[PDB]
């Protein structure tokens, strides 16, 4: 509903240092970054440290692994990736829940950091990512996949040091998140491929939680111990991303249970900010954006609690399954990580033609349609446990 | 030395218990706003960086040594290593145990183990001869026939005091589930050993609720304590759900993952047998492609296709049996070995909360009481609010492929498909329980309170207690088409306050128009509710919430159903009340979101409640609404005066049907009815009977009643005990003909022989409890026949008499009762 614009770019467009930038990466080179939406940075370059070896055995956590060096190495492929990503963001922007997620992701702002001297500093790694012309205002970064082409996860620079819910992404301090997403590679769940718009919405909800400092800690996950021993792990149940998912998966600390802390997180950050005015204003605006059209007050405890309740009610209906329910057309998997179910990575031959702005996969999401490469070029078959004795 | 190479996924997985052990449920001190937050002890903010990225852990194929043969060897022995005619199947028999047959199948490339001893004879023992096309079809049809019969078996299994579960006999000899020397050794292994056999790894779970609740002592106002103690009710209500999801999650991690592994092995093991048999048929077809007299490769070749089709059909149904056996058995493990553990702890916690609240009441009585009645007003909200919450088994079921009987709720396909929006409470949160989507904006002030089955939304009078439903693409049909609204609304009785603070002000309940804009409106006028339509001309239809069309605080299923532009019929119950013609109007087109708010009410003490606010695409027929209304009620539930189900340790006094307004009093030595006291509801020359009369009495599950359910049932006979003291409604040990109620209050000294066990139950299901007592061997040697409780009048004084009654053909009318529990919509005063 809210009028925002995302601008389509081309990798052939030149760097004007205004909307198209160069991002300094871990390798020390520079990747042509694009601002598809205000404070939303998108780079068609893959994540750092691409594996030199293809095939073999997947890691003990994930089930489906695909690797490809040649993926996203030519400017034509980077252009294709950029157009696919712009199309996905525009499609998600068309719907009301996607529009609410994009309003916050863009209008959000991490609160300023306190130096050793005690005064607040504006230019911080929490809000800026170094480029060749100095730093720049970023809220979320979208990249290509890592070594694992299938991977789709949201990572940041702020995490709980003592494996406890007090990380930079959980204590109300903002942080910017980097997302490694690939439109061209999809995991199929029970003979149907996931719609990439839903997975991108999942990752952006995680990014928004990280941005406002209200995220469920990612230091919480339940490992699965095959035959119940520590050394043998067949997979892990990351509560952090399940909760973001809708569906029917069973989790103890729900998202509605989450944000009870917000009352106390808001009190803590208000105490931490009280010294400065500008820092206070950002936090108050941040809070106004979290609780839709409020013009909040946080002077007393009762107003704080009312505001926290307003926020919970506002951003409780931003989930994968809720987005699907808004779409109606797209079919979503029931649970999230069925430990025992088989998954078939499918690649998309022609994303530009086979996927549209209005309704992608015009032949549906069945593995046997939209010429979906049942299994993609490379694989890494799962670890094979052998049982032997008399 | 047998080998068994299995996928990393397909090994049995059990969640680590470290996360769940560290999870704790702490004691809380609820305040006006909620839990007390003290910034003094709140942690200081740290702002150090740490990258979220965890490097993937390198993995490789590993070897595991197991002393005894495991299920994996039973699965490795059935995959066909050879794909030729030389392949033979091995089945267990008297010659060698199935644990011995598996090792002969692993070490050999040409043998497949198979628990089915029958289809082995047609495959291994019997081999076809490529001579004539007649004999092969007899062979080809037979191997499909016996396989279908062998894999399609579904034997009922029964246990003492537990739900009977249907099981598959051959799973024991298919996945090494247990000591399976005989095919039938699986059944007796399921009995006398439990459903632990289905799980490879014995699960370990947790006992929460190490803490209780309380109310803060820093209240300064009459309204502060009322708002504070209301928060304690909600906080306890939510914790009754959080523990349920915490325990349900623990069950999924520790039990249902193993079951999905066991069920997934059934997908594989049967597919191995289906593969080899289907492979044999293909080579059988090719093996008979020589010596053709023609028409034998067109006719009796489709039979080969028929054999192929029959094998897959049997396996598809056999998998359905596996889902109905194993996957149902997972819930039966939960209902027996997990749910009793958590229910005991929660009740123990809830008792501790009651002590704290009552202690807080005594302090509130000392300082700043209003002296309303015995210096305690909110005790009505406490017993009413502290109702046990049944486990919503829709949590487990949604995870499960089989259409389990645990659903046990059937709705009309036409009616269910016509549903568009269904507001309601699900696991203690407002949800849109429809399959469609609607933009619902839950207000801050809205609180969930106990209702008919699940909690009910309380539209309080406060400004921020509104629900907003946007008119999206799905809800655009309310413009020029038929639509039906259904909802359970409990409007509190027309009070003196309601009729004094306003006289003729008609304030909205559900608003969908603005001034000079079209829309539909639900409003209350001078204590009567009515449906409003704005079109070409505004049309207002009254709705009777009771006799004389005045609010009675009774749970009612108002259903403004018909908007077919021919008629507007309304069903306050299963029966139509009022109708109108809509020829005048043509459309209701508005962009204004559907609002549930009380706007314009002068009284600020009015609670309007809603439970299932539904919208339907069709103008439901008179037949449908009867089915819709009757769907809510079950033939097994018992409800109090207002339609809420009975609850143990809820204080409610009972009055008769014929003798309205007369409570229970103790005469010389019996139970009698006090003289009727009739009061003025509104204060204008009209008098109606009082409700809160007689003994304040509760009811508790009897010692002899095994059923471990939390709420009473049309069964589960329950002793009736006075709240005031250890007093039990019962009979004397020595009764001949004067079957009056001793109301002894004695079960201690020489009076243990008191028949205080009653069976409350409601035939017509209209909040009318009919207390049935079964025939018992009365002391002194007399046999007293079964019958309900009625009234018998001696002199000027009535009496509670046990009149004879056998079954429904007798006249149970005028022998019923209504249980009335306080509530803040019905005040019994001047």
């Amino acid at each position: 509903m809210i009028p925002i614009n995302i601008k389509d770019f081309n990798y052939s467009d030149p760097v004007n240092n205004q909307d198209i930038i160069l991002v300094k990466n871990e390798k020390g080179s520079f990747d042509k970054g694009f601002f598809v939406a205000d404070k939303i940075l998108l780079v068609p370059a893959r994540y750092g440290n691409i594996s030199t070896d293809e095939g073999g055995i997947t890691s003990k956590k994930e089930k489906a692994h695909v690797d490809k060096k040649i993926y996203l190495e030519t400017d034509s492929e980077k252009n294709e990736y950029l157009k696919n990503m712009t199309t996905l963001l525009k499609r998600m922007n068309s719907y009301s829940t996607g529009n609410k997620l994009l309003n916050l992701i863009i209008k959000g702002e991490p609160i300023y950091s306190k130096d050793l001297q005690g005064k607040f500093i504006e230019q911080t790694p929490s809000r800026y990512l170094d480029t060749n012309t100095g730093k720049r205002r970023v809220n979320v970064m979208i990249t290509g996949p890592g070594s694992n082409v299938l991977t789709k996860k949201c990572t940041h620079n702020g995490m709980g040091l003592e494996n406890d819910p007090n990380g930079k992404h959980s204590n109300g301090t903002g942080i910017l998140s980097t997302i490694e997403f690939s439109p061209n590679y999809l995991i199929a769940y029970n003979k149907c491929v996931a719609d990439p718009v839903l997975t991108l919405f999942h990752e952006l909800v995680h990014s928004m939680h990280n941005l406002y400092g209200i995220a469920f800690p990612d230091n919480v996950k339940v490992p699965y111990n095959a035959l119940k021993d520590k050394n043998l792990v067949s997979g892990e149940e990351a509560l952090s991303e399940i909760l973001t998912f809708g569906g029917k998966d069973l989790t103890t600390e729900h998202l509605e249970t989450l944000w009870k802390k917000l009352a106390e997180t808001v009190i803590i950050v208000k105490d931490f900010v009280k010294t400065d005015t500008q820092a206070k204003d950002v936090f108050l605006n941040n809070l106004r954006f979290l609780s839709k059209n409020e013009n909040i007050k946080i002077d007393t405890i009762e107003d704080i609690v009312n505001g926290t309740l307003k926020i919970k009610n506002n951003i409780s209906n931003l989930t994968e399954c809720e987005f699907c329910k808004e779409i109606g057309d797209v079919r979503i998997r029931t649970r999230y990580a069925v430990h025992s179910e088989d998954v078939t990575p499918v690649e998309v031959v022609d994303f530009k033609n086979n996927y549209k702005l209005n309704s992608g996969f015009l032949e549906g999401q069945d593995i046997s349609k939209k010429y979906f490469i049942t299994n993609p070029p490379k694989m890494r078959r799962r670890a094979l446990r052998n049982f032997k004795c008399t | 030395d047998i080998i068994a190479s299995v996928d990393k996924k397909d090994v049995f997985a059990v969640s680590d218990t470290s996360y769940f052990k560290n999870f704790k449920f702490p004691s809380k001190k609820i305040s006006d706003t909620g839990e007390v937050i003290d910034s003094t002890k709140l942690p200081q903010i740290k702002d150090t960086y740490k990258s979220s990225r965890e490097e993937p852990i390198p993995d490789n194929d590993s070897t595991i040594n197991v002393k005894n043969i495991t299920t994996y060897h039973y699965l490795e022995a059935q995959k066909p290593k050879n794909s030729s005619i030389e392949l033979t199947m091995v089945a267990p028999s008297k010659s060698k145990k199935p644990n011995d047959c598996v090792v002969e199948a692993i070490n050999d490339n040409n043998k497949i183990y198979t628990p089915f001893s029958g289809t082995a004879k047609q495959f291994n023992t019997v081999v076809p001869i490529a001579n004539t096309a007649a004999n092969v079809i007899t062979w080809l049809e037979a191997i499909a026939d016996i396989f279908s019969s062998e894999t399609g078996t579904f034997d009922k299994l029964e246990r003492a005091g537990k739900e009977t579960l249907y099981y598959i006999p051959y799973v024991g000899q298919l996945l090494s589930i247990g000591e399976n020397v005989l095919i039938g050794d699986f059944k007796n292994a399921l009995l006398n050993t439990g459903l632990i056999i289905l799980l490879d790894i014995a699960p370990e779970l947790n006992i929460p609720l190490l803490g209780a609740f309380e109310a803060y002592k820093e209240y300064k106002s009459l309204e502060e304590f009322r708002k504070a103690i209301d928060n304690v009710i909600d906080e306890r209500n939510k914790r009754w759900h959080s523990v349920y999801s915490f325990v349900a999650h623990q069950w999924y991690g520790q039990v249902n993952i193993q079951i999905e592994q066991r069920l997934n092995h059934f997908y594989q093991a049967l597919s191995y047998q289906a593969g080899v048999i289907k492979n044999r048929v293909d080579i059988e077809y090719a093996r008979h492609k020589e010596g053709l007299e023609e028409k034998e490769e067109r006719k009796l070749m489709w039979a080969s296709v028929d054999c192929i089709g029959s094998i897959e059909a049997s396996v598809k149904e056999a998998t359905k049996n596996a889902e109905k056996f194993l996957e149902k058995s997972s819930i039966l493990y939960f209902k027996e070995e997990i749910l009793p553990k958590v229910h005991k702890n929660l009740e123990e916690f809830d008792k501790n909360t009651l002590f704290n609240i009552y202690t807080n009441i005594d302090e509130f009585s000392n300082r700043g009481i209003a002296e309303i009645s015995e210096c305690k007003k909110v005790e009505a909200d406490v017993n009413n609010g502290f109702r046990p919450i049944k486990f919503d088994f829709s949590l487990l079921t949604n995870l499960m492929k089989s259409d389990s009987l645990t659903d046990e709720v059937i709705l009309e396909k036409a009616l269910e498909d016509a549903l568009v929006f269904s507001l309601g409470v699900r696991n203690g949160k407002i949800q849109n329980l429809s399959k469609k989507w609607a933009n619902l904006t839950i207000g801050t002030d809205i609180r969930v309170v106990h209702g008919r089955d699940n909690e009910s939304i309380r539209l309080n009078s406060t400004q921020d207690s509104s629900i907003q439903i946007e008119k999206n693409t799905n809800l655009r049909f309310l413009d020029s088409e038929n639509f039906s609204l259904s909802f359970w609304i409990r409007v509190p009785r027309y009070n003196k306050f309601d009729k004094d603070k306003d006289l003729n002000n008609e304030y909205t309940i559900v608003n969908n128009m603005d001034t000079a804009t079209k829309g539909f409106k639900i409003s209350i006028k001078n204590g009567i509710l009515l449906w409003t339509l704005k079109g070409t001309q505004q049309k207002t239809i009254e709705i009777p919430l009771s006799n004389t069309k005045v609010s009675d605080n009774i749970w009612r299923h108002v259903a403004i159903i018909n908007n077919k532009d021919g008629n507007c019929t309304i069903y306050v119950d299963g029966a139509q009340k009022n109708a109108v013609s809509l020829s005048g109007l043509d459309e209701i087109t508005n962009t204004l979101p559907i609002t549930l708010q009380l706007v314009g009410n002068k009284n600020k003490k009015q609670f309007i409640r809603l439970d299932q606010f539904n919208i339907y695409e069709k103008a439901l027929s008179q037949t449908e609404v009867g089915k819709l209304f009757s769907s809510y009620f079950k033939d097994s539930d018992i409800r109090d005066y207002w339609g809420e189900p009975l609850a143990y340790n809820k204080t409610y006094n009972m009055i008769n049907i014929a003798y309205q307004g007369r409570g229970l009093q103790s005469t010389n030595n019996k139970i009698s009815l006090q003289p009727k006291a009739v009061f003025d509801p509104t204060g204008d020359g009209s008098y109606i009977p009082r409700l809160y009369r007689g003994y304040d009495v509760l009811l508790q599950k009897d010692s002899q009643s095994k059923t471990t359910d939390i709420m009473p049932k049309k069964d589960d006979l329950i002793n009736i005990k006075l709240k005031s003291g250890h007093n039990f409604v019962g009979f004397n040990s020595t009764i001949d003909t004067s079957q009056k109620y001793l109301k002894l209050t004695t079960a201690l000294l020489s009076e243990v022989d008191d028949p205080k066990g009653f069976k409350l139950m409601s035939l017509k299901k209209d909040n009318w409890i009919q207390i049935k007592k079964e025939t018992w061997m009365s002391k002194n040697g007399n046999v007293i026949p079964q019958g309900l409780v009625g009234k018998r009048s001696v002199d000027s004084d009535v009496y509670l008499y046990l009149w004879d009654w056998e079954t429904e053909k007798d006249d149970y009318s005028e022998k019923q009762w209504s249980f009335i529990c306080q509530d803040e919509g019905w005040i019994d005063s001047d």
